[PDB]
């Protein structure tokens, strides 16, 4: 749909939709970026992930509202509240089959170094937890197994490529060990990956700039949050 | 608990 | 697009989308709920003014925020800018239009009782303001006249039909008030009306039970937070 | 300055 327009105009208006708060606008306008099929800069990547996060994000907080609704309900409410979850989910799986269709042609398969293919493979997780999120059965057995391929597949390259203090290190383990705890009904080993994650990132953080610090102990920090609540 | 969240603007 | 959806299920469906805040469902719900052709409830007019002014709020609020960017920018920063204020402008006048057209066929027409009928009335009044704020040149004069026009006749009426603690009625004058203010290069005339507002409500509170007390008294606070904006 | 807002919801 984005076709006729320039790639950096299309990544300018990303940046203006963004201070707009018109993040369905945004993701629209990053979506036509990565369809020129040119490889996306470190911002550009970041510009990629919010614009979808707060599209999705927004799905998932009326979803959770609609099916607590749902499950309050089963005096007869009629078909109205089912039926307006469904749509809403229809809708959010709609949105992460894009992100993971951009992800799969061919972001990916073009992602050479550790930080951009750390960066996707993390998303593609992401995206298939939020599938998982709304999945019942043996369908969510499969979305539940692919989520977790896409994060260890970014854990064993980040482990290997970057020190244990790099931000997108941090936050791949901040929401793999979510996926454990939320997902796949692995509580300790959430545990064990968040605390093993912030100590090795505590005894680096001596070799970092005043700057690198503030990144990197902002997500440390996530990481004893959940902590504090999981113990 | 809490994944990463979107950055402000 | 909402034609094979019962009536009351669209209104159902719209409490919902509130609760979730999906108001672009909610209006979409609304608007479906309207064009079945039966009058609404004072209830279901409260729904379909808090779905559009959700809406259009986004709308306006985006809008600024990129003619703010654009008033700055008069280095080169190309077209984007402007193209991307100008998308949304236009996207306004589109949720202002299907408003009106609402209002227009045939919710006014069919409005006898001064609850609906100033409720209505307001309501033009109110997205002629917004047409206006986005407006430039001799469409803006036009569109003013327009939007005076609606909050005049909602006046009137309200004057001769409602008590002056009525909450639609103290609405209507906060809102012709900023008109007076914001739009109408009129400040002294939204200062009378605001002040006379207040006073003529106060020596009515008398009348009223401890649970409409409260109701005129949150709107009356309005109208003294711009008069202290004001002077 | 400020309009009816909308409720909460
Ligand atoms: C998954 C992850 C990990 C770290 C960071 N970060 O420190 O920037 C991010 N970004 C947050 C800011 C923006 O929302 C893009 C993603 C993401
Ligand atoms: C214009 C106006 C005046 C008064 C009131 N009110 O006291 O309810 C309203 N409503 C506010 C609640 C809901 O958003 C519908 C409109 C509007």
């Amino acid at each position: 749909a984005m076709g006729s327009m320039e790639r950096a105009s299309l990544i300018q208006k990303a940046k203006l939709a963004e201070q707009a708060e018109r993040y369905e606008d945004m993701a629209a306008f990053m979506k036509g970026a990565v369809e020129k099929g040119e490889e996306l800069s470190c911002e550009e990547r970041n510009l990629l992930s919010v614009a979808y996060k707060n599209v999705v994000g927004g799905q998932r907080a009326a979803w959770r509202v609609l099916s607590s609704i749902e499950q309050k309900s089963n005096e007869e409410k009629g078909p109205e509240v089912r039926e307006y979850r469904e749509k809403v989910e229809t809708e959010l799986q709609g949105v992460c089959d894009t992100v993971l269709g951009l992800l799969d042609s061919h972001l990916i398969k073009e992602a050479g170094d550790a930080e951009s293919r750390v960066f996707y493979l993390k998303m593609k997780g992401d995206y298939y937890r939020y599938l998982a999120e709304v999945a019942t059965g043996d369908d969510k057995k499969r979305i539940i197994d692919s989520a977790r391929s896409a994060y260890q597949e970014a854990m064993d390259i980040s482990k290997k490529e970057m020190p244990p203090t790099n931000p997108i290190r941090l936050g791949l383990a901040l929401n793999f060990s979510v996926f454990h705890y939320e997902i796949a009904n692995s509580p300790e080993e959430a545990i064990s990956l968040a605390k093993t994650t912030f100590d090795e990132a505590m005894a680096d953080l001596h070799t970092l700039s005043e700057d690198s610090y503030k990144d990197s102990t902002l997500i440390m920090q996530l990481l004893r949050d959940n902590l504090t609540l999981w113990t | 608990a809490g994944s990463i969240p979107g950055r402000r603007s």
